[PDB]
RNA sequence: GAUGUCAUACUUAUC
């Protein structure tokens, strides 16, 4: 089984580790052992689907700070942290117009999310480890 | 004696036809001056090579024949394969046999379709210029677009459907164009949604 | 091996006043690189424009010459 | 200056086509695509040289969200 | 790519 022995498109038999070329059958099988030939072969969804949701009341209270919003949750007894992020009103259930506006919504595991609109364009940071925090002791949490 | 490539260039009102072999010539005013002609023909690029034009091809893959519409529409080809196969099974006693009792009829498909096809079905080939001449990689090299148009490959790879509506037949970085403006290599470039109307161009660019 | 240098005209030591007299070991290779991405760059610095009339050029002031010259 | 890199593409993309590709914004005078010629494939990189630095700057600061085979083109300074 | 000895194969309606 040699890998580079070949039929060309005229009858021939064509070398293409050394690129020769020959006529007859014979000289294709005397062609392998030689000094050119020797030398060219030694160079060559489960957590999704598992999250019960019922819904629950949230107790979310703003307050207008200068240098915070406070969302008071039951105990989840569990190691998960309710994450906040800001999308856009472009993407709904019934799609109403009019929608131009960005909204930051915090979700849990055993709560629903509590979403608020921001008419602002930039007045704070979404960001969950940087102005964000939860007390598992009083099961509060804070956004700033 | 023999002048330099920048004083050939210099002297020669069409410096572009100058090349480096042409300063150690014979005649250096006379070979820019033919070279530089209107109806001449360049010199081929195997007369400085080594193989001859013949040894570049060895090892690569080439089709054995292309067959054309009008020679395939008459099935000659398909009953010259069929009796290619019906003769390569056949043994010598078989190839010998049938040289004494043969069997006439092997195609037999037509009689005035090969003139039809010759006369009537004939189709002009894919001619060119004298000017344009024939090199090795002169079959292989097929890469030789317009702005504002989009190719069937390069639409299905990006993932663009082109349509009728400019909603989303247009790319999504055409709104960066409607951030910063109209390109400054293309000023006569018309890009529907910001200076062109949405049902009127539908080519989703236009040359203008 | 030197038979394969010595016949495809390799091991020719040759010198590019263009970009900054580089070195070049064939006349095939410095043709090569006179259309390519580093002689453009070399000549967009005094101003000559990337064409076919300064393909053969090698010296800075012919190639000043024939740029004003056009 | 006129030079820009594009990265972040496919195997499966050629030259032709990039060329299409960098042509919807405006015309490149020359690209190259480094490539191994042991294997004949693409690393993924390009580099496109325009005309003008403003140009290919505007193509630079244009492409920036351009998918190419479902995987984001990045456009860079170079 | 060149040299020097052997083999295979082809063309010009050669005899």
């Amino acid at each position: 089984k040699d890998p580079y022995f070949m039929k060309n498109h005229l009858g021939s038999y064509e070398c293409k580790l050394c690129l020769t070329l020959h006529n007859n059958e014979g000289s294709y099988l005397a062609h392998t052992q030689g000094k050119k030939h020797q030398t060219n072969l030694a160079r060559r969804v489960e957590v999704k689907k598992f999250v019960k949701i019922g819904r629950p009341g949230y107790k979310v209270t703003k307050q207008r700070d200068s240098e915070l919003f406070q969302i008071d949750y039951p105990e989840i007894a569990e190691g998960i942290m309710p994450r906040h992020r800001f999308m856009s009103a472009y993407e709904q259930r019934i799609e109403p117009p009019d929608r131009r506006w960005q909204y930051l919504l915090m979700a849990a595991e055993p709560y629903e999310t509590i979403a608020f609109k921001v008419p602002s364009r930039e007045i704070d940071k979404a960001e969950g480890k940087f102005w964000t925090h939860w007390n598992r002791e009083t099961k509060q949490f804070f956004l700033q | 004696n023999r002048f330099t490539v920048a004083e050939l260039k210099q002297l020669v009102a069409r410096p572009d036809v100058v090349e480096m072999h042409d300063v150690t010539a014979q005649d250096p005013k006379l070979l820019v001056h033919l070279k530089a002609t209107r109806n001449s023909v360049p010199v081929p690029r195997h007369w400085c090579f080594k193989r001859k034009y013949l040894q570049g091809k060895r090892g690569i893959e080439k089709p054995p024949f292309e067959l054309p519409d009008f020679i395939k529409r008459t099935g000659i080809q398909e009953m010259r394969e069929a009796l290619q196969e019906k003769e390569e099974q056949k043994t010598m006693k078989s190839k010998m046999r049938e040289k004494v009792r043969p069997k006439m009829g092997k195609i037999d498909i037509d009689y005035q379709k090969l003139h039809d096809a010759f006369f009537k079905w004939q189709t002009k080939p894919k001619l060119t210029i004298h000017g344009d001449l024939y090199y090795e990689g002169k079959e292989f090299e097929t890469r030789l677009k317009k702005p504002g148009d989009l190719s069937d490959e390069l639409r299905i790879s990006l993932g663009m459907p082109v349509g009728p509506n400019a909603h989303k037949v247009p790319p999504p970085w055409l709104i960066a164009m409607q951030r910063y403006g109209p390109p400054p290599s293309y000023p006569n470039l018309k890009i529907p949604g910001l200076n062109s109307p949405i049902p009127e161009s539908c080519s989703f660019g236009y040359h203008a | 091996p030197y038979w394969l240098y010595k016949l495809h005209g390799l091991n020719i030591n040759y010198n590019c006043e263009i970009c900054g007299n580089y070195t070049y070991r064939g006349p095939k290779a410095f043709q090569r690189h006179f259309a390519e991405w580093r002689h453009a760059h070399g000549m967009r610095c005094l101003g000559i424009p990337n064409t076919a009339h300064f393909a053969n050029v090698t010296q800075i002031e012919d190639a000043v010459s024939l740029w004003a010259k056009l | 200056d006129a030079t820009v890199y594009v990265g972040g593409l496919d195997e499966k993309v050629s030259e032709p086509l990039l060329w299409e590709l960098f042509l919807q914004a405006g015309p490149v005078v020359n690209t190259h695509m480094p490539k191994d010629r042991v294997t004949g494939q693409h690393q993924g990189y390009g580099f496109v040289e325009f005309l003008s630095e403003e140009d290919a700057d505007y193509a630079i600061k244009i492409m920036n969200m351009i998918k190419l085979y479902g995987k984001p083109i990045r456009v860079n300074k170079a």
